[PDB]
């Protein structure tokens, strides 16, 4: 299901501002890039793109308040800095199953001051010694990496 | 053959220890919990603890004299005064060599007595 | 990060953290007839010049390299020169007056006082009766029994020399009878007595012991040799030699060092050459003493190699597997093998007779370790600036096939010339320096038999860690054997005290699990978990309790030599001391027998 | 005094050994008895060709080329059990320790996971019929249910010798031993160069996770008498620091898991020989708050095992739980067959996600030497300690003061262990203590003749580099031969190839 058609299908004719959560799991990305998602979704507080086949996030529009993002199971390899500027108020980001390979690719997220929970399961970056320590010391604002905190204590379920 | 593995396997089973026939009268067949201390003779190791726990006692001090050198070593170690270590560049002393001398350090030790 | 422990050397030198380059702590779990063929083929390839004979006894071709053509390239060569070997030994005696006379004097006192039982103090030895390897005691017993079956009984005198006389007589018998009833010809008995298996027979081992005893005295008298010594004492040699060379005042000479490995050391040492030096050492000596020693080289020069078991075949088409012995390899179609083994078979077929390859020219490993060290030390002696007649001179250490050389010359060209005159002299006596395992560096850093020397600090890593665990005798032995092994390696192998303490823990954690002596404080439940508990309750000085009875472990570095019982005596309960030993027990470097001495 | 005479059959032998110019032992003995040096060595040296020389090739920062690693398909896992992909079903319930029968602990562990789904094959073995790997897991589940149903735990289960378990256990018998005469005339009796394989990323990641701290205490070493000597105090300081920095390392988890598995295999094989016995894969660890625990990595089904000689091999089937999907690094899982066991809900950044739970099934073989070597893995802790102590003692001999405190009680010290895309990373003591332990444990697990032939030959190429870095003007008679000797060991071993790749990095950074 193409994004342009499926966004309309999910909307159920509801206006872009009237939707609080949009789920776009298991789609067919248009040339590996987002298409059909625009800034009209001002109130969108939950966006999901699981198993979308996305390879670039440089087409993402500007959304003011999107506390939850779900990009896991895509083919993103880099260019995360856009998330810092297009989503200044992003809090929970999931990036499991992507092709991130270097800690440097995670440097842009340092700009995001609202980030508190990051997950990188099945990412090759998690194969380095002191992976948790490196990620935390790179993003000091984080408190829940891969679902666990700095003291390896599972996060409460209220998040 | 691997004697260590054989000892493990043999201590796993019951009544591994061989014993004389005197044990018939010396050690009972059971204990408080009713565990076989021996069997017609083969002896379980649990009997060795019984003899040491509650068995024929004695008041002999002849061991300090049959083994004179070993108790002498114990006395010299117990009354020996140690000294500061010295890390440096590369008959009692023969035995305490494992203390006095090392690869790159010397332990100034006097056995006394 | 991507951890990379080899980068540790970027900060610490390589002689400080060299332990990281030794993989294993014990014998690894891995390891035929294909290797023996290659060994004999290489041995005969390194010496294929000038003479082939045919032994009149065994009818086996023999290759005599000694006094052969001089080498003209850098490949290994076994063409030792008899003149050069004798000259080197003569100079060795000249520089150490009375070295050979004294060694012979101290060996005639050991050939007349060596019980035949000394032949049982060894490892697996080939058995000439059963035609397969048996332990030393069993092989010696079988040989003595078969000798007694014939008219050979001098070994009953209880002297090894008399057993040697018996074997010499046995070599003459026209037919030798063995029952377990088959009788072997004269030739067959010689082939079975001059055979080395995959290890020499019981006949040879008698003389080789005497030859090694003579070589041991010479090695001990030689300062340069470092074979007989071991552990800390060897560490006093390396530095010592570096102290002889570097030390000087107002000196323009420069000194270089060579870490050395000898390539194909065993395959180029020739028993005919060892006879040439056992004949020089035993000069002006009683003719009976010279005869006993020469017999070992005489047999070794005519030795024969057994080609293990053989190759195993299998065919998937009809799914069948077979195993052809090595005896039939003489007459077997080459269609079944592959190209490489086919070439090996083609090259080895002429030599073999009776299913064994006649390996005359070379020497198998481990038989003349000490004597082979006298030759290398002789060559190292030839550099003294008195036998060199030139500005350069050298000195060093050697043990079997590993040597360390130091050359002091005014110039770099002087060093390069000093190295050449040692390499060539080594080539003259059949010693071949390995050019693919040696390197040169200024004095102050080198290696010798895994002892690494760096600016006066010698790290000893020749010997692996032992097995710290229950020996398996009984309760009062294991606790006196493991904590004795720890101490012994602390004094001998120089293992640091931190490892000794953690070795004493990985052992007591094994002595406490096999014997179920889990202590009274812990809640470990087992068959023996009941009695121990109450033995804990009715005692005041709980330190007195032996570890065998669930007591505390009181051993540390300081008291690893004291036996457990004598250690804990002063704090044992008299009510417990009495029960502990009580000579009328139903049960009874370990000693101090107590109730915990079962069988 | 005595009369030891050489007579016929020994005089005749003695007359054929001596050099090729004499015809009797007496003649040669007389010749040697009348020998005086006459400058023979000098004449022979003058006659010898000048091509026989040892030319010292200078060793400079430019000479050392990087080692040439092999080429071919990427290597694959060789360990008996999963190292970093292992998944643990834990109990966190003691039974006074030790006494607990392993199978009851396995039952309790399996009871703590709800989510089992019908097993499905994800990664076929590609060299054995993939069915009869699924059926083995189905059968093990069936017998686990049977044990649970019965009131009394048998305390030692014995799998039914069904068809699938027979094929999996390697009961596809090898050709029967026959007589060579019987098969004299047949198609062929060929008695095999090992395949060459290149590096893969996984072996470098597996060593990264073997250097990391866990949250459980895996090694509980016993007591030592009180310390009264200053040397005893220093030794206790070193040992306690190392143990504290190492007890939680994952290398210690590998040590304990291997020890337990090998002990169980050896006991079962020596006890129940005729039938197939189900041996749980269990390891006991104490958590961060002192509470015991019992972890079940998987199951081992032992095969028929009559072992007289050490080298006699027992074939078993190992089935380990895991969460690592096989489709990420398929070339690593070339010997395993992968089943999809269940679905486990784990905490993500956004809510909780259901992730598949896999089982890796492999038909492996092990002899008694590979069991005794494997029950001694606990001696890897006794080797890393000596490595650390040797470094401390060397750097303390360079000085004349105990450097134990300057090593451990100093937050400023940092050794170059690692390499990121920024420069050689440096970690404090404690990542060196756990890094040498990981190296020792991986040497034990991946022991091979290639490793033993690479460590010895690559140590010479290391001391030459050290001599160059100490300005001692190293020189090598034949450096091309040494490189060849090193490279003949790099064939297919995943561990040895990594150690070679580490060597290349050290040479580049050390000499530059």
């Amino acid at each position: 299901m193409d994004m342009k058609r499926r966004i309309h299908l999910e909307l159920r004719n509801r206006t872009p501002a009237a939707v609080r959560e949009l789920v776009l799991d298991n789609c067919k990305s248009n040339d590996g890039k987002i298409e059909g998602l625009t800034a009209e979704f001002v109130n969108l507080e939950f966006l999901s793109l699981i198993n979308v086949g996305l390879i670039s996030v440089s087409n993402l529009p500007k959304l003011p308040k999107l506390k939850k993002l779900e990009l896991s199971e895509n083919r993103i390899f880099g260019g995360l800095d856009m998330l810092a500027e297009k989503l200044p108020n992003l809090t929970h980001l999931n990036l499991s199953g992507n092709k991130l390979k270097d800690i440097s690719t995670l440097e842009p997220l340092k700009k995001l001051e609202c980030l508190k929970s990051l997950d990188l399961f099945n990412c090759e970056v998690t194969n380095l010694n002191d992976y948790r320590e490196s990620v935390f010391k790179l993003l000091p604002q984080l408190t829940y990496l891969d679902g666990y905190d700095r003291e390896d204590q599972e996060a409460p379920d209220s998040d | 053959k691997n004697p260590a593995l054989r000892m493990k396997w043999m201590m796993a089973m019951k009544y591994p220890i061989t014993a004389d026939k005197r044990i018939i009268e010396m050690i009972p067949e059971r204990n408080e919990q009713g565990q076989t201390l021996w069997s017609k003779v083969m002896v379980s190791p649990l009997a060795v603890t019984w003899w040491n726990r509650n068995g024929p006692t004695t008041s002999t001090v002849h061991y300090p004299k049959v083994y004179k050198t070993y108790f002498e070593k114990v006395e010299r170690l117990k009354h020996g005064t140690f000294g500061p270590v010295h890390f440096r560049n590369q008959s009692v002393y023969i035995e305490v060599l494992h203390l006095t001398q090392g690869t790159c350090w010397e332990q100034m030790y006097t056995p006394g007595g | 990060m991507d951890v990379n422990p080899t980068l540790l050397f970027l900060k610490v030198p390589v002689q400080n953290a060299i332990s990281t380059t030794f993989p294993y702590t014990g014998d690894p779990p891995y390891s035929g007839t294909g290797y023996t063929m290659d060994t004999v083929n290489r041995t005969h390839q390194y010496s294929e010049k000038g003479k082939w004979t045919k032994n009149t006894e065994t009818g086996a071709p023999q290759l005599n390299p000694i006094d052969g053509p001089l080498p003209e390239d850098n490949e290994p060569s076994g063409y030792a020169q008899t003149d050069c070997v004798l000259e080197a030994m003569a100079f060795l005696e000249e520089s150490h007056p009375g070295i050979f006379e004294n060694s012979c004097l101290e060996t005639m006192e050991i050939v007349q006082q060596t019980r035949v039982d000394k032949l049982t103090q060894g490892r697996q030895t080939y058995d000439w009766t059963l035609n397969r390897n048996q332990p030393a005691a069993t092989a010696l017993a079988n040989t003595i029994e078969i000798f007694r079956s014939n008219g050979l009984t001098a070994n009953e005198s209880g002297r090894l020399i008399d057993f040697l006389k018996d074997v010499m007589e046995s070599m003459d018998k026209e037919e030798m009878e063995i029952t377990t009833k088959q009788r072997l010809n004269k030739k067959s008995y010689l082939i079975r007595a001059l055979t080395l298996n995959t290890t020499p027979g019981m006949q040879i081992r008698g003389f080789v012991y005497f030859v090694e005893t003579l070589a041991r005295s010479i090695c001990e008298k030689l300062e340069q040799s470092g074979l007989p010594v071991g552990g800390n004492e060897k560490k006093a040699k390396l530095a010592n030699v570096v102290r002889k060379m570097m030390t000087n005042s107002q000196d323009t000479e420069l000194s270089f060092t060579i870490t050395g490995d000898n390539t194909k050391w065993n395959e180029n040492q020739n028993p005919r050459m060892f006879l040439a030096m056992i004949t020089y050492i035993t000069r002006n000596q009683p003719e009976w003493f010279r005869n006993v020693l020469s017999i070992a080289p005489i047999m070794f020069s005519n030795k024969m190699a057994r080609l293990g078991r053989g190759y195993m075949f299998e065919s998937k088409s009809m799914k069948l597997r077979t195993q052809i012995p090595a005896e039939m390899l003489a007459n077997i179609d080459l269609k079944y093998f592959n190209e490489l083994t086919k070439k090996k078979i083609e090259k080895i077929r002429p030599l073999l007779i009776d299913g064994t390859a006649s390996l005359s020219p070379g020497m198998m490993m481990g038989m003349f370790n000490m004597l082979s060290t006298v030759l290398g030390v002789s060559i190292l002696n030839l550099g003294q600036k008195r036998y060199t007649k030139t500005t350069y001179w050298w000195d060093g250490l050697q043990s079997s096939d590993d040597f360390a050389l130091i050359v002091n010359a005014p110039n770099h060209e002087g060093i390069q010339a000093g190295v050449d005159r040692f390499y060539r002299t080594c080539k003259l006596v059949g010693i071949n320096m390995s050019k693919k395992k040696s390197y040169i560096n200024r004095t102050g850093t080198f290696e010798f038999t895994s002892f690494f020397y760096r600016y006066g600090f010698v790290a000893n890593f020749s010997m692996e860690l032992p097995s710290f665990g229950v020996s398996g005798i009984n309760e009062s032995a294991d606790m006196s054997i493991g904590v004795t092994v720890i101490k012994n390696n602390m004094i001998n192998n120089d293992l640091g005290p931190a490892t000794a303490q953690m070795a004493l823990q990985l052992f007591i954690k094994d002595y406490r699990y096999t014997y179920r002596c889990h202590r009274g404080d812990t809640q470990i439940q087992t068959r023996r978990s009941f009695e121990l508990e109450k033995l804990w309750e009715q005692t005041r000085s709980k330190a007195g309790l032996l570890v065998s009875d669930g007591g505390p472990n009181l051993y540390n570095i300081r008291n690893l030599h004291i036996p457990e019982v004598c250690l804990k005596w002063e704090l044992m309960d008299e009510d417990y001391q009495g029960r502990l030993c009580n000579p009328l027990n139903p049960f009874v470097m370990e000693y101090d027998a107590v109730a915990t001495t079962h069988s | 005094e005595e009369k030891f005479e050489i007579t016929g059959t020994m005089r005749r032998l003695a007359d054929q050994s001596l050099p090729p110019n004499f015809s009797s032992l007496e003649n040669f003995r007389a010749y040697v008895d009348g020998f005086e040096p006459n400058g023979c060595i000098e004449g022979k040296l003058s006659q010898m060709s000048k091509e026989v020389n040892a030319r010292i090739e200078p060793f400079l920062k430019t000479t050392p080329r990087p080692l040439k690693l092999p080429d071919g398909p990427p290597c694959s896992q060789r360990s008996k059990f999963l190292l970093m992909d292992a998944l643990k079903l834990s109990i966190e319930d003691p039974s006074h320790e030790g006494e607990g029968i392993p199978l009851y602990d396995a039952i309790k562990c399996m009871k703590t996971f709800f989510g089992w789904k019908e097993p499905n094959i994800v990664k076929p073995h590609e060299k054995g019929i993939n069915p009869n790997y699924l059926l083995t897991w189905k059968q093990v589940l069936a017998e686990l249910q049977d044990i649970e149903n019965e009131e009394k735990i048998p305390k030692t289960k014995n799998m039914k010798k069904t068809s699938q378990l027979r094929w999996a256990l390697g009961e596809n018998m090898a050709p029967e031993k026959v007589d060579f005469e019987d098969c004299k005339d047949v198609s062929d009796l060929k008695q095999d160069e090992p395949e060459s394989r290149s590096l893969a990323s996984w072996i470098q990641s597996e060593f990264n996770k073997a250097c990391e701290l866990t949250d459980s205490s895996w090694i509980e070493l016993d007591e030592i008498g009180e310390d009264v000597a200053p040397i005893e105090h220093i030794a206790s300081m070193r040992r306690n620091y190392f143990t504290a920095e190492v007890s939680h390392c994952r290398a210690t988890e590998y040590i304990m898991k291997g020890v337990y598995i090998n002990t169980a295999l050896l006991n079962a094989s020596c006890a129940a020989m005729d039938d197939f016995q189900l041996i749980p894969m269990i390891s006991k660890c104490r958590t961060k708050e002192g509470r015991r625990k019992t972890n079940l990595y998987g199951f081992i089904i032992k095969g028929r095992s009559h072992l007289r000689n050490d080298t006699d091999v027992v074939n078993f089937v190992s089935m380990e739980f895991s969460l690592t999907d096989p489709r990420l690094e398929p070339h690593k899982w070339e010997k395993y067959c992968v089943l999809e066991i269940g679905n486990m809900l784990l905490r993500t950044a956004v809510g909780r996600v259901s992730r598949p739970m896999f089982l890796y099934v492999r038909t492996n073989g092990t002899s008694k030497i590979k069991m005794k070597w494997g029950m001694e893995m606990r001696r890897c802790l006794l080797q890393s300690l000596q490595q650390i102590e040797s470094m401390i003692e060397a750097e303390s001999s360079v000085k004349e003061k105990d450097m134990t405190k300057e090593f451990f009680e100093n937050k400023s010290e940092t050794w170059p262990i690692g390499e990121s895309p920024k420069g050689v990373e440096e970690g404090s003591i404690g990542k060196v203590c756990r890094t040498l332990l990981a190296k020792s444990v991986f040497n034990s697990l991946y022991a091979s003749s290639q490793l033993e032939g690479f460590s010895a030959e690559s140590r010479k190429l290391l001391l030459i580099a050290q001599a160059l870095r100490d300005n001692l003007e190293p020189g090598t008679f034949d450096l091309g031969g040494l490189y060849e000797a090193i490279e003949e060991c790099l064939i297919n071993d995943p561990w040895v190839l990594l150690n070679a790749s580490w060597f290349n990095s050290f040479l580049a950074h050390a000499l530059k």
